[PDB]
């Protein structure tokens, strides 16, 4: 089922030491250099299917701090909507953790209704799908108080 | 392996 036909990229977790290393990810087929950021998992709206502004949540990093990569759960809405919504909230990149343990998948763009078509052309933030294992590892680091920093490389596209 | 959701 061409289940290993994904365009994979590498990312690097640079901290904490417990989970530091190189991990495979799959860049979204939408949007699109190296970018270092720090990962945040929101306490609400964790699938990024509704506007973060309804929650008064912003991921805009303060001057002098690292850009925010928002960790989002797969499910309930299109991947492209998750990226758009994370982008509207000021995130510098989105990491979508797969909801099941499986080979990486490619986030594809849907065919939308006429009234919901124009946002597809306006997605700019880097978007990557990561495994449930890595998502779970990052969430565990964050819940214990660690800073999770990450370098994204999309030169491989 | 392409998925919309």
């Amino acid at each position: 089922g061409s289940r290993f036909v994904v365009e994979k990229n590498n990312l690097k977790v640079t901290s904490p030491d417990s989970i530091k290393g190189i991990y495979e990810c799959a860049i979204g087929n939408f949007g699109v250099g190296t970018l270092v950021g720090t990962v945040v998992y929101p306490k609400s709206n964790q699938k990024a299917c509704k506007s973060y502004s309804d929650f008064d949540i912003s991921f805009k990093s303060k001057p002098g701090r690292l850009p925010t990569f928002v960790l989002i759960d797969r499910g309930d809405c299109y991947f492209t909507l998750k990226a758009w919504i994370a982008q509207q909230a000021g995130a510098a990149a989105i990491l979508v953790a797969d909801s099941k343990a499986e080979p990486l998948i490619t986030m594809d763009t849907p065919e939308e209704d006429k009234s919901d078509a124009d946002y597809l052309q306006n997605i700019t933030i880097p978007s990557a799908l990561i495994t449930k294992t890595l998502g779970d590892s990052i969430k565990s680091a964050l819940s214990g108080g660690d800073m999770v920093n990450m370098k994204l490389d999309w030169t491989e596209s | 392996s392409d998925r919309f959701v």
